[PDB]
């Protein structure tokens, strides 16, 4: 249910 | 960061800093046997 | 949070979201105590009986949020953890005594209208506010009910601190001086409680002497959510302050 976060944070 | 928290700590930009109160803070204050 | 309401925007700018990288999930709440430090409950990170042992690299901290699932572009800030510190005497074997831990951010976060740290109480603040009947506030994106659903936006609820004896008499768990309980009595006809998803979040109070918000507790444990005759237990931040100072001074701030 979580909207995708930016890949820079992954 | 520490003792008594920060410096500007605990003062909300959208509330305390502008002198606005949130919708239920009164509740708290009134339980401390009525606030300041 | 059970029986709370939607928070207003910027109402708990120190509210932090402990976020699981993968799977992507809300682990617990937390609080911003300075530009590089977050405070949470040890159990949110370590709990051997359930095989829970989170590491720096397993998590993300999201600050300035309002919406639970949305990625609030241009509002929230996501940071990485440099290091986790759990209280050397956190007691996960018996009653979660000393359930507290500090997380050092990889980089300082910048304050904004939606991100601002809370103060840690001093002896005197503690002495004056930490009294039966005085109310504190808890916030979080946890469940809305014991078994059920979930909120869209940050929730809030104000609850009264409860006398130690009533606390003790409500459970079979051995309560320590490092905890306090709060919530209404069945009698009170007013409900509310933290629930799953809210742990590690702050219990805060506003000083009538200086208008600042102080975090007196951390959402730690409770039997069910909002059950009658049961209370929420919170870590007593003040009692554990020395350890907090110690760590921030010996390692950064
Ligand atoms: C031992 N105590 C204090 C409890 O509250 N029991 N628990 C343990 C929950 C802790 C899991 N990370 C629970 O009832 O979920
Ligand atoms: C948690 O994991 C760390 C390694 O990352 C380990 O040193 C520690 O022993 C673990 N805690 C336990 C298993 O109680």
């Amino acid at each position: 249910d979580f909207e995708e976060i930016p890949e820079e944070y992954l | 960061t520490f003792g008594s928290g920060e410096a500007d700590c605990g003062l909300r930009p959208l509330f305390e800093k502008k002198s606005l109160e949130d919708k239920t803070e009164r509740e708290l204050l009134e339980s401390y046997i009525d606030g300041r | 949070i059970v029986e709370g309401s939607d928070a207003e925007i910027g109402m708990s700018p120190w509210q932090v979201m402990l976020f699981r990288k993968s799977p992507q999930e809300l682990l617990c709440g937390a609080s911003l105590i300075s530009d590089r430090w977050v405070l949470t409950a040890a159990h949110c990170l370590l709990y051997p009986p359930w095989d829970k042992n989170f590491t720096e690299n397993d998590l993300l901290v999201r600050i300035g949020k309002h919406s639970r699932t949305r990625y609030e572009r241009n509002i929230e800030k996501i940071s990485m953890l440099e290091k986790i510190y759990i209280h050397p005497r956190y007691n996960w074997r018996e009653n979660l005594d000393r359930d507290i831990a500090l997380m050092k951010l990889k980089k300082p976060v910048a304050f904004s209208d939606y991100i601002h740290p809370v103060c840690l109480p001093d002896r005197e603040t503690a002495a004056s506010l930490l009294q039966a009947g005085y109310k504190g506030r808890v916030t979080g994106w946890g469940n809305l009910k014991e078994t059920w659903g979930q909120p869209s936006v940050l929730q809030v609820v104000n609850l009264p601190i409860v006398e130690r004896p009533v606390c003790k008499d409500s459970t079979r768990i051995r309560i320590t001086d490092n905890m306090f309980c709060a919530g209404y009595k069945p009698d009170e006809g007013k409900r509310g409680d933290a629930c799953e998803g809210d742990s590690g979040g702050p219990f805060v109070m506003k000083s009538p002497f200086n208008n600042r918000w102080y975090q007196m507790g951390i959402v730690s444990w409770g039997e069910g959510c909002d059950r009658d005759g049961k209370y929420g237990f919170y870590t007593h931040v003040f009692r554990l302050k020395k350890w907090i100072q110690k760590v921030i001074d010996q390692f950064g701030e």
